[PDB]
RNA sequence: GAAUUGGCUGUAAAGAUGCGGCCUACCCGUAGCAGGACGAAAAGACCCCGUGGAGCUUUACUAUAGUCUGGCAUUGGGAU
RNA sequence: GCGACUGUUUACCAAAAUCACAGCACUCUGCCAACACGAACAGUGGACGUAUAGGGUGUGACGCCUGCCCGGUGCCGGAAGGUCAAGUGGAGCGGUGCAAGCUGCGAAAUGAAGCCCCGGUGAACGGCUAAGGUAGCGAA
RNA sequence: UGAAACAUGAUUGCCCGUACCGCAAACCGACACAGGUGUCCGAGUGUCAAUGCACUAAGGCGCGCGAGAGAACCCUCGUU
RNA sequence: GUAGGGGAGCGUUCAGUCCGCGGAGAAGCCAUACCGGAAGGAGUGGUGGAGCCGACUGAAGUGCGGAUGCCGGCAUGAGUAACGAUAAAAGAAGUGAGAAUCUUCUUCGCCGUAAGGACAAGGGUUCCUGGGGAAGGGUCGUCCGCCCAGGGAAAGUCGGGACCUAAGGUGAGGCCGAACGGCGCAGCCGAUGGACAGCAGGUCAAGAUUCCUGCACCGAUCAUGUGGAGUGAUGGAGGG
RNA sequence: GGUCAAGAUAGUAAGGGUCCACGGUGGAUGCCCUGGCGCUGGAGCCGAUGAAGGACGCGAUUACCUGCGAAAAGCCCCGACGAGCUGGAGAUACGCUUUGACUCGGGGAUGUCCGAAUGGGGAAACCCACCUCGUAAGAGGUAUCCGCAAGGAUGGGAACUCAGGGAACUGAAACAUCUCAGUACCUGAAGGAGAAGAAAGAGAAUUCGAUUCCGUUAGUAGCGGCGAGCGAACCCGGAUCAGCCCAAUCAAGCCGAAGUGGCUGGAAAGCUACACCUCAGAAGGUGAGAGUCCUGUAGGCGAACGAGAGGUCGUUGUUCGUGAAACGAUGACUGAAUCCGCGCGGACCACCGCGCAAGGCUAAAUACUCCCAGUGACCGAUAGCGCAUAGUACCGUGAGGGAAAGGUGAAAAGAACCCCGGGAGGGGAGUGAAAGAGAACCUGAAACCGUGGACUUACAAGCAGUCAUGGCACCUUAUGCGUGUUAUGGCGUGCCUAUUGAAGCAUGAGCCGGCGACUUAGACCUGACGUGCGAGCUUAAGUUGAAAAACGGAGGCGGAGCGAAAGCGAGUCCGAAUAGGGCGGCAUUAGUACGUCGGGCUAGACUCGAAACCAGGUGAGCUAAGCAUGACCAGGUUGAAA
């Protein structure tokens, strides 16, 4: 069943970033993100919900409706923005923590 | 071995000239005097237990 | 390189029993037993050409004396008779002629007498 | 094989429900009988064939375990 | 009628007149026995026995019995002579070289068992030309 | 010189099996199969005797389709 | 016009190349009264939901009704024969969505050298408790030897082992063998046999010579006393 | 109207038939891949510091698998890496993570029990001992064979290598030789390769000069019941190329150019309009089709520290099957020399010639393929491996045999809540582009079951159709021709196989779907067609390049025939010269290489099927017997010897 390796485990992000929805539905929305699951390319970011109904049985005291949660994407979303529009990412160097590498588009910032 | 046994399979059609004689004939349902539901000639009533007073339990 | 039927064996099959229709049982409803009826039906369908020309002709020749005889004639003789008169020659259509129009019929008819004794 | 699966005579590769001629016969079932369907079952176990097979014979051919036998080693010393 | 008897047998068409049997007979076997299993001068079984024992074959309680034919085959014994292997034995023939020599072929006689040959043996094959059916039984 | 043996105290006691079926829907028979399975116990009354035969304790069980009907024919019986 | 020879072509996949086509929708499927001399081709509509026609050339696991062909699916026989020993069953009451078929009671009938009881082997959890209700149970099932979960099995002395040996197995060192290997004394393994310390009761839902209760026995190790001296082998004999 | 009579005729369908519609069943078909096959290349041993392959275990919850192993889904360290991680599992809880987890590289430490297994027993993973070190817990040793001693050996490897032993079917249309074969199988030893190897050689040139492999020579020499059939070597081309010694760069990994708008859509990477990169337009992914969104790619970087003697008898091998038959080899008897020495050059001799045996080790080119990567006019689920994974289920006492099985959607958003039902199931609602995708979820053929409708059917003899006509219905390639259905008439002996002859009471077959049979190879022979050269025409092995093909003449075919052969030659064999046979010239006349094809030959040879034969092993847990040790036979009767 391959599997989210055609990319190769690797999010071109972190779970805080901000990132837009390019392609798909939810295009250019915004969002800061939260789940980065890179094994099978899955994103959770504040931008796309969905209103899933709880499956609580026996749940003590059932009551179970239907949810408001945030459902997953993939590569389907550009990691991080500056130029408020989708962007690339190159001129990296380093910090007073040389101890690490930045990245950066046109401009240079993340 | 099974010594008789069937010369050819018998038409779709053949299988049917036959089965032209096993249709069910419904009850013929009457209707009970009291509890008004129906019932079966001669029988009490599964719904009242009447026949002509109460006879079976509620 | 591999090389199924697919797909090339149900069309050739439905071609066939798509020929047959009130063709009964089995025999329009699976392919083996409607085939082979169709060589059967070869049979019959070829030669029944070279065929109702013969039985046509023999609706006609009915007639023809059915008329004949209804004024004392008869094909036997009548036919020779408008033979007699190369002059006549229909043949084809005398039937007809004989079974709708029966003023014209008598007359043919009558022509040949007038031709034959 | 598929069936819209009669009787008599005849014909047919020589014992026909589907050929011929005549006759009989409304459609569908149930319980029963076993004459027919050259009914089932087993690519006949008889018979012939196959330069097929196999078991068994023997004074068929051939070889061989085994076996007797002469020479040669292990094997020597003393006499006629 | 058959078989003496108890017994045994064709698991899945034969229970028997089949087989076995007690009894009889022939013969083999001297003991690391004859005989048999085994690659094997290993081992072992016969037998931790030893010829009134063990092997093999046939016959089948008991009873009265059991004849005639050894030409043929076999088995035992005899055994002059005939034939017969390897080998021993080297003449005779031929090769090459100049030659010494080196090399092909090949007897006579001699040489084991066996085979031919002589006799024998039937509860050996077997027959009733090697003889021709004693008893007993007999369309069983 | 403080032995072996007895006694009276004490401490000590390992591993494996021990449930259930087990002449049977729990094992061998493809099936909760009319078969096959070794050993032991196996009551009473009556009948020479007995682990026979009849009835029956203890105990176990009525066998995992059922109801009607009362024909032909088939099986297993009773009388003639 | 049969065996056979010769000719021209249809179609299927794969490959190279050309023209392309497709989510307002490919292939495949399905319907059809069109087209071509045939093999076959096209148009239109429906389905479908992603790849795909046509043309030239190249390579083929390339074309099917037969083979008592192979795999799979579904039919006929037909709701037929059967429901697996002719030891029977009845009522009441209860549970339940639903019971001839489960549970309770009261009767009936069958076995009783057994169709009772205890083991062995073999099987494993099938045992007990509470649930379950697909499939299995030749029919129902609310029930089960079935499904799920939890629980249950207790030994110094009963069997076995830490003891013994039989057939047989194995076997240092030995005898043989083309290899692998074949035999073989002592020794060792090896029960079905030898040897050896306990009985009576109680009682979990489910264990019992194993746990408890009562009383007992065996070996071992130590202490105390007695004793007052030998103790006595992988060997002999007796015996088993 | 009516009544009476005579005529005629329709309507109802219990059930059936044909056609249509709609469904169920079922799984073909198409598309797809998480899975295979082949070839190329790479790589190529593991193990008493205890393997291979297993038993029992470790997790909060764990049955299967995975990884491990009581230090147990993991423990140290070095590097790499930067948000995540908390195995497959799709779940909850607990948690762990820059004093950088996790994951990837690379070394350590732990590693119960069995297994060569080796403390002793043992019917594998169990049962029992002993000695030593010792806190007891716990540690360790305790096997046989070579060696003072270190140290080596026992085991396991798909195929490849050598060796010891070595079939038969089958062919020869039977069969004993011979063939099949020294193949299959058994066994021993070994390595990554082996084997072989440095000349008492081959050859006829007084040449070559270890071994091995490819080409060729040649199917020539020759072997052969001279039958079937078997079949060399030298030379020459090429891979590769040494002889020496005794005794008297690949793995982790990091960096890495270039786009927007609008349009269609459920969603665009599609369309359209402008723009950019390009030593990276190989490729995969992203809600459909991707140079510029992601991963990558060309190209660059890139580590602590990790890799790279003679003979005689019996026989036999080489083409060598007894033949005139050498030489090699060896079981048995024998038994030499040594330079004015020894072996051989196919009996044998002389002469001529090549070489020096009885000691040894040796790269390299060669083989195979368990494992790895890349590729494929290879498959794509009855195909492909048996396995989209399982040697599992299942069958067998055992050796052994041995399955089938794929697909919701872009993403779970996997259906809250309500209706009927105990449930199963279903209907709504809601999600979704779509439920005309709902979890017994892509397409969904056919047989086969069913519901509804249309036209029909209850004096009829029927291979089931076909031709003709009428009736009824309908008319999207289709109202003017038809489509469907039907009534009556004529005519009419299923299909295949095998046959002199088949409806045949002769074979085969229940129905459908899918699978299912004249092929492949050899520098082989022979011919048709076509292409290139052409009196000449070609390469083979290999070589070097390869998102390409040139190089390579060793060799082969034309070019002279005739004859047993010497050999002669457009002539030549018969024969002593005159006749002829075969050949040239004939009036004329060429081929050869590659391809497609017809056919031949040798291989399994169109497919399927044998009874049987041979090899190695599995079985006395049934049954026939033996051996050791145990068990069992109510009750009654009779009445022997003594
Ligand atoms: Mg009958
Ligand atoms: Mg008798
Ligand atoms: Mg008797
Ligand atoms: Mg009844
Ligand atoms: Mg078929
Ligand atoms: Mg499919
Ligand atoms: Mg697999
Ligand atoms: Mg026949």
């Amino acid at each position: 069943p391959s599997a989210g390796s055609h990319h190769n485990d690797k999010l071109h992000f972190k779970k805080g970033d901000t990132v837009i929805v390019l392609s798909g539905k939810h295009k250019g929305q915004t969002g800061k993100v939260l789940l980065a699951l890179p094994r099978d390319q899955k994103v959770v970011v504040e931008g796309v919900n969905v209103i899933t109904k709880n499956v609580k049985p026996s749940m003590t005291n059932p009551q179970g409706g239907q949810e408001q949660r945030e459902l997953a994407l993939h590569a389907s979303k550009v990691a991080l923005v500056d130029p408020e529009t989708g962007k690339a990412t190159r001129v990296r160097k380093q910090i007073v923590d040389g101890k690490k590498v930045r990245v950066a588009v046109a401009s240079g910032k993340t | 071995a099974k010594h008789p046994v069937p010369k050819k399979k018998t038409s779709k059609s053949k299988r049917d000239m036959r089965r032209s004689h096993h249709a069910l004939t419904a009850p013929n349902l009457t209707e009970c005097p009291q509890c008004h539901g129906k019932k079966l000639s001669h029988h009490i009533c599964p719904n009242c237990g009447y026949y002509d007073g109460r006879q079976v339990l509620a | 390189p591999r090389a199924k039927t697919g797909i090339v064996r149900r069309r050739r099959h439905k071609k066939v029993l798509k020929r047959a229709k009130g063709f009964w049982g089995s025999r329009s409803k699976q392919y083996r037993n409607a085939f082979q009826t169709l060589l059967n039906a070869a049979t019959y369908e070829y030669r029944d050409r070279r065929n109702k020309k013969r039985d046509f002709r023999r609706l006609w020749i009915q007639r023809i004396n059915a008329g004949a005889r209804l004024h004392g004639m008869n094909y036997s003789t009548f036919i020779n008779g408008l033979k007699r008169a190369n002059i006549d020659l229909n043949r084809k259509v005398l039937a007809d002629i004989a079974a709708r129009e029966p003023e014209a019929f008598k007359a043919l008819v009558d022509a040949s007498r007038n031709a034959r004794q």
